[PDB]
């Protein structure tokens, strides 16, 4: 379903990139720059529901994006999906980020991207949304943190 | 002797971490290529070492550079070693590296399988789930075939977390082996009846995708999906089932003919605008499919256009 | 003490390793990948790496030559028809320059079968006497009963260590 998740600044520098459909490295960065062009130039009043890219394998897919300040949050997903539902999942994922990082910021994406990736994994794997109960996922994240601290 | 270990520890203190690497590239943006080349040589030498923690932080920087888009597959065996560490604090790093770095055309596809079945067989749910995640982002055909024997029982795990993650990885396993699908399809249906809603939803999405790829496997399961929505209360699961049906109604008009009334009731009871639009679009498709010979779709379209207004 | 321990398939590598760990004979499946465990014997910790013995996994034995301080070859005396394949594998492995300064301990396993061949003829077939610049040893070993394990461990620790 979800093909890739890309997080990047206003200058195209990455902040979180996760892929699920197979793609070589160079294809990955080409998709990244493509998405940066397709999204970053959009105005803040442009609909968040954009068509998918071509390097990903077909425009049938969709590029669901939400941006703030200088940060852009795009989830590369295929055609048969719930753009509105994807957006709700993005919102709850950001809320989970807030719950787990205590007001997450860009600095956390820079230095703590490992735990952000962990949160995303507990959210979604291989294009599959694992959890939509935000309390439940933060409970898992705290449980893994407790296991790490204990031993 | 001991002073040599002290010197090694001091060098480790002067060694960089992932955060040190990101700070350095931020301070050396002009010399970014040069700095990352020096750092990659340092990582190669620190992987030549035997400290599992130093090599784990090296793998941290390597995964980061993979995000920056550089070739780290040369240390794939090193990542194997990192994910094979006795401490899971480094197994997380190794699996995170392998999830975005490994490739099915390499030798890691056969060299690693023992760690996977060990971590799956490991009673501690966290490592087992982490290995399942790593495979979900890096599973190869031979891997999926040889691992399904264990993962199917993993779907029967005590803790529901392993069950949901196992069903979700099983989906990709099916994507590489319908030979697993033929026997596991009834087991997938059984997992659809897990008392925990989460494992239920995992099986739900897996079977929805399976039907999307093969519409030959839903015909007898249509009442199952009907009861599945009706028991379902989660928004995303409801949307997934409704979208499956939007994919199924053109193939079986009678299915949508039965679905329209409970869907209409749902539209009455729907409070999420996101679910509202999806229900509206799906029932518009259903009404278009059924409009030949049922002269009351006008009222349903009327309700739909009130919702659209 | 990083140790790379090799052999053929169904030889007894993993059985020997697990018996070294916990003192029990475990049910073994073919080692498609590899296993890693750390062995503490005679106050010395050994990191023995059990690679798979299958022919298909044999080409991938190149990767674990790095930093290896010792080599162990589990020898199936009951598998008399594969003693050749064993000796070419050992000859090719010793041909590598990476294992010039490692040590070699030989485990003549499967001695419970009546057809088991003595460690002297194992030396003759493998040509251990022809080894040059190579401190080596051979002993009859039995995985299921354990016999032959600890004295080989003492030998390996004897060459690896430099003091008590
Ligand atoms: N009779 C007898 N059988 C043994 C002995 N040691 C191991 N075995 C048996 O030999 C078979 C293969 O043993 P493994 O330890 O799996 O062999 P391996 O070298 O690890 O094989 P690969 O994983 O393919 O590399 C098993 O059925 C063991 O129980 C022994 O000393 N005597
Ligand atoms: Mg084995």
């Amino acid at each position: 379903m979800i093909k890739a998740i890309l997080i990047f600044n206003n200058h195209g520098k990455p902040r979180l990139s996760k892929f699920y459909q197979p793609y070589s490295e160079d294809t990955q960065q080409q998709i990244i720059r493509e998405t940066f062009h397709l999204v970053s130039k959009r105005d803040e009043n442009v609909c968040n529901f954009l068509e998918g890219g071509l390097l990903i394998g077909g425009s049938d897919n969709k590029l669901i994006y939400r941006h703030y300040a200088t940060l852009y949050f795009v989830f590369c997903v295929d055609s048969s999906e719930s753009e509105l539902g994807i957006l709700d999942l993005i919102q709850v994922f950001v809320e989970t980020l807030d719950k787990c990082f205590e007001n997450v910021c860009e600095l956390d994406l820079i230095f703590h991207v490992d735990k952000v990736h962990n949160i995303l994994a507990e959210m979604v794997m291989g294009g599959m949304v694992l959890e939509t109960n935000m309390n439940e996922i933060v409970t898992q994240i705290d449980a893994q943190n407790k296991l790490e601290k204990s031993e | 002797m001991a002073l040599k270990m002290v010197k090694g520890s001091i060098d480790r203190m002067f060694d960089k971490n992932l955060q040190d690497l990101v700070r350095g590239i931020r301070n050396h943006k002009e010399d970014e290529a040069k700095y990352i080349s020096q750092c990659i040589d340092e990582i190669k030498q620190e992987l030549k070492q035997d400290n599992i923690a130093v090599k784990a932080n090296a793998v941290c920087k390597l995964t980061y550079l993979q995000m920056l888009g550089y070739d780290i597959s040369w240390a794939a065996f090193n990542i194997i070693e990192v994910m094979s560490a006795s401490k899971f604090t480094f197994k997380r790093i190794g699996y995170l590296a392998a999830s975005q770095s490994f490739h099915e055309g390499t030798d890691v596809i056969m060299l690693t399988t023992n760690q996977i079945r060990k971590d799956l067989s490991s009673p501690s749910q966290y490592d087992t789930g982490v290995a399942l995640t790593g495979l979900s982002c890096f599973v190869t055909p031979d891997l999926a075939r040889d691992l399904a024997n264990d993962i199917m029982t993993l779907m029967s795990h005590t803790k529901p977390y392993i069950r949901k993650k196992a069903v979700l990885i099983m989906y990709k396993v099916f994507l590489k082996y319908p030979e697993s699908l033929r026997p596991a399809f009834p087991r997938l249906k059984e997992k659809l009846e897990d008392p925990d809603p989460g494992v239920q939803s995992a099986a739900v999405n897996v079977i929805c995708e399976l039907a999307r790829r093969n519409p030959k496997n839903y015909l007898s399961l249509a009442p199952l999906f009907f009861k599945l929505m009706t028991s379902s209360t989660n928004n995303w699961v409801l949307i997934k089932i409704i979208k499956l049906f939007g994919a199924l109604t053109p193939l079986e008009p009678r299915l949508g003919k039965k679905l329209i009334e409970p869907l209409t009731n749902l539209i009455h009871s729907t409070s999420a605008m996101s679910l509202l639009y999806e229900c509206v679009n799906t029932v518009i498709a259903v009404l278009i499919s059924l409009s030949s010979g049922m002269p009351n779709h006008s009222a349903s379209i009327q309700l739909c256009v009130q919702k659209l207004r | 003490m990083r140790i790379l321990m090799v052999g053929l398939d169904a030889a007894g590598k993993t059985t020997i390793l697990y018996k070294l760990k916990l003192g029990e004979i475990v049910t073994t499946i073919p080692t498609i990948g590899f296993n890693v465990e750390t062995v503490e014997y005679k106050n010395i910790s050994f990191t023995v790496w059990d690679v798979g013995g299958l022919d298909k996994i044999r080409p991938l034995w190149r990767h674990y030559f790095q930093n290896t301080q010792g080599l162990i070859f589990v020898v199936d005396s009951n598998d008399r028809e594969r003693v050749n394949e064993a000796r070419e594998e050992l000859m090719r492995m010793l041909a590598e320059d990476e294992l010039r300064d490692a040590v070699l301990l030989v485990f003549a396993n499967k001695q419970d079968l009546p057809n088991a061949m003595n460690a002297a003829e194992i030396t003759d077939k493998l040509g251990l006497h022809s080894l040059r610049h190579r401190n080596w040893y051979i002993q009859a070993t039995c995985a299921t009963s354990g016999d032959g394990l600890y004295e080989g461990l003492d030998w390996l620790s004897n060459q690896l260590r430099n003091q008590k």
